[PDB]
């Protein structure tokens, strides 16, 4: 069935830590691109003096 | 002026670059104030008092026009037919003042822009005209060229920066919220001719960068100096909902 | 469909526009400043499929 | 409703409505409501400065046929969008219809 | 004295030893396996001094 | 343990309004308590 | 006392004691207490494989 003694890098373990989260020790990284608000276009520039 | 201040300690902890995008937003914020001021100046001509409607008495009137009661006209296709039928009168009202044909534009919200699209769909229209259904774009309805702008009922810049929904403390070119004519509560569109609004520019637009050592922060500021005013009120116009009976 | 390496999750930041204002002669830019809003978007990676 | 936007004053999902489904049973009547609401969806998505083009509409194959029935000669006054020879829609509004 | 760039905080993972055992012929390593405990020590930088 | 960001640097700025020059040195570091088993203390009895 | 170790059974800070300060008085007798206590401090630190 399930493997015995498998290496668990994510589990926090520790003396006082809960270790309930299986992904605790892993940390998030920056995504590829920063999200920016959509550009707003000017309409009146060529419509008056 | 639009400016931003970036602290060095927060920039160090940051994992991405913000300086390149910030200059785009502060520069674009200045351009959005020009659109708000120009359109508010166009609505300013229609809001001219009864004593001062005309440049010289006998030249032409701003014209107001009416589309419906906004309660019976809530349906999308019903609103679209009202606008299309009333853009014909707007063409006539502008012609009665000898305003030249062509160089005529109609500024409307995207909501009303889609109302015209629904009116000319195969379900409603007996034959195809104007719009292109594949791209959802309506083309040159009458002499007017239909332009959709989300930022109507938005005025020019003012002293201090409003939060999100707050109003500027002193706004030079403002769109009336509850004014007598073509105010913010019942507005459908603004139609106008090339010679209806003017802008006067000094200094063009400039971008500046500064170093604030005492605060350990960098600074970027964008700035221009322009003036917006309404000229030739006879070229102005509007489309508004009928005032609710009280 | 962006790609990352060695991450439990990916973070995407957003930027939230700005508003302009008038500066009277003799007024400091520091007295009228608002800043540009920031927050994050998280796409956490699932298990092995 | 509290967390629908990224930052205040940027945009909202705009879930929209088409009908009660009690009377929208027949496909030809459901198709008109779908095509009608795609026009508002074009406007609501534009109000948030979302760029035109690169837009798509994901729907089940049943609703795909409902749009086809709504533009049949029986229902539509003139020919537009779909071609009855292959039963395929062709970019209703800015969106691209995908089954 | 470690050095990091562009980070709110730094993470130092630590590892928790293991014990060796005799593998008589005709036995499986999967049956005798404990794994090695992992836990985390993270320390965050203060403001600019 | 000490985690250093930007190390130590100093910059010079001109304060024209005060007719002065300002020299500022700065660093951003964090100090921590990894590896407790190697730590220790001696305390007086209360 | 529940969070002192990184992992269970890996080593403890070993607070130790000096035996008050009022009775010590002269500095020469203070050195005896400190050095005699450094006997346990080195032993305790070694027991953790430092």
């Amino acid at each position: 069935a399930n493997m015995q003694g498998g290496q668990r890098l994510g589990t926090n373990q520790g003396k006082g830590q809960s270790a309930a989260d299986k992904l605790a020790l892993f940390l998030k990284v920056f995504g590829g691109e920063v999200l920016t608000a959509f550009a707003r276009t000017s309409v009146t520039t060529n419509r008056h003096m | 002026t639009a400016d931003v201040l970036i602290y060095d300690i927060e920039d160090a902890m940051n994992h991405y670059d913000v300086r390149s995008e910030y200059t785009s937003q502060i520069g674009e914020s200045l351009a959005m104030a020009a659109d708000g001021a120009v359109l508010a100046e166009l609505a300013g001509l229609v809001n001219l008092a009864d004593s001062v409607n005309e440049n010289i008495a006998g030249l032409g009137k701003p014209s107001l026009l009416e589309v419906g009661l906004k309660a019976d006209l809530t349906d999308p296709v019903k609103l679209g037919q009202a606008v299309i039928a009333q853009l014909t009168i707007a063409r006539a009202a502008l012609t009665k003042n000898y305003v030249p044909a062509n160089d005529r534009t109609f500024y409307t919200t995207p909501d009303v822009y889609s109302a015209i699209l629904a009116a000319l769909m195969p379900n409603a229209a007996n034959y195809a005209a104007l719009i292109d259904p594949e791209r959802g774009s309506i083309r040159n309805v009458m002499g007017f060229e239909v332009v959709e702008v989300p930022h109507l009922t938005a005025g020019g810049a003012g002293d201090d920066r409003p939060d999100e929904g707050a109003e500027a403390t002193n706004q030079k070119h403002a769109f009336p919220a509850a004014g007598g004519k073509v105010n913010k509560e019942n507005v459908v569109g603004l139609f106008q001719h090339r010679s209806a609004v003017g802008t006067v520019k000094l200094k063009d637009l400039a971008l500046e960068r500064a170093r604030r050592t005492e605060y350990q922060a960098d600074q970027i500021v964008a700035k221009y100096a322009m003036g917006h005013g309404g000229l030739r009120p006879e070229s102005a116009g509007a489309l508004v909902f009928t005032a609710a009976s009280a | 469909q962006r790609q990352i390496s060695s991450g439990k999750s990916a973070q995407f930041p957003v930027i939230g526009r700005t508003k302009a204002a008038y500066l009277q002669p003799g007024e400091s830019l520091d007295d009228k400043r608002k800043d540009i809003k920031h927050t994050e978007k998280t796409i956490n990676i699932d298990g092995l499929l």
